[PDB]
């Protein structure tokens, strides 16, 4: 009492294959991009500002050290 | 029936094209890109361990 066997899909076949593409967004906009360039350029510029303005003065203190010891 | 694979146009209003002048600057699908492979980094290699291990066979 033997039965044919056989290679056969399941009852009812198999679940779906997605084959579409599948490629998403992930990203922000254009505006708010550029606005953190901007951001990030304007807060660097205020720092170099702030520590470049300091340097000269420590500059100017060197170049009057040099003065006096000159003669 | 067919499809077509490459016939779609661009849309011109001006938060569209902000977003395509962002991508163009800020380089978006080069760091997609670049973001992918450093997927594929952090995942398992596919390599066996020849001779120690062996592909299968079948009879
Ligand atoms: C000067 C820097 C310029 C950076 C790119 C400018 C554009 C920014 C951008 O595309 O932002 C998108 C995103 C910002 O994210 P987002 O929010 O715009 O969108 C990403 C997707 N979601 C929404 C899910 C978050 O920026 C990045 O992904 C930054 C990583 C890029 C790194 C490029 C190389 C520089 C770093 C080198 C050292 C890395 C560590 C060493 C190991 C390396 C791996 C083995
Ligand atoms: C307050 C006022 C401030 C004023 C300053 C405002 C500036 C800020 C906004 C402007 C910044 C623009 C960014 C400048 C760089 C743009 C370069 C560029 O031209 O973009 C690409 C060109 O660049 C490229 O294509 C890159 C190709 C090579 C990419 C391979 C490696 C890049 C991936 C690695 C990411 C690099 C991350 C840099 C990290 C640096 C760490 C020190 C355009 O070329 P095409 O798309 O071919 O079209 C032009 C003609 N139709």
């Amino acid at each position: 009492a033997s039965k044919v066997k056989q290679d056969m899909p399941p009852p009812g076949g198999y679940g779906p294959i997605d084959y579409k593409r599948n490629l998403p967004r992930r990203g922000l906009s254009g505006y708010s991009m550029f606005a953190v360039g901007i951001g990030t350029l304007l807060f660097g510029y205020w720092s170099m500002m702030k520590w470049n303005r300091e340097r000269r003065r420590l500059q100017i203190e060197d170049f009057e050290a040099r003065i006096a010891l000159m003669p | 029936t067919y499809k077509f694979v490459n016939m779609r146009e661009p849309s011109m209003d001006m938060k569209s094209v902000t977003d395509r002048a962002a991508q163009t600057l800020l380089w978006t699908e080069l760091v997609r890109g670049l973001g992918m492979t450093l997927s594929y980094l952090f995942r398992e290699p596919a390599t066996i361990n020849y001779p120690f291990e062996k592909g299968p066979l079948s009879p």
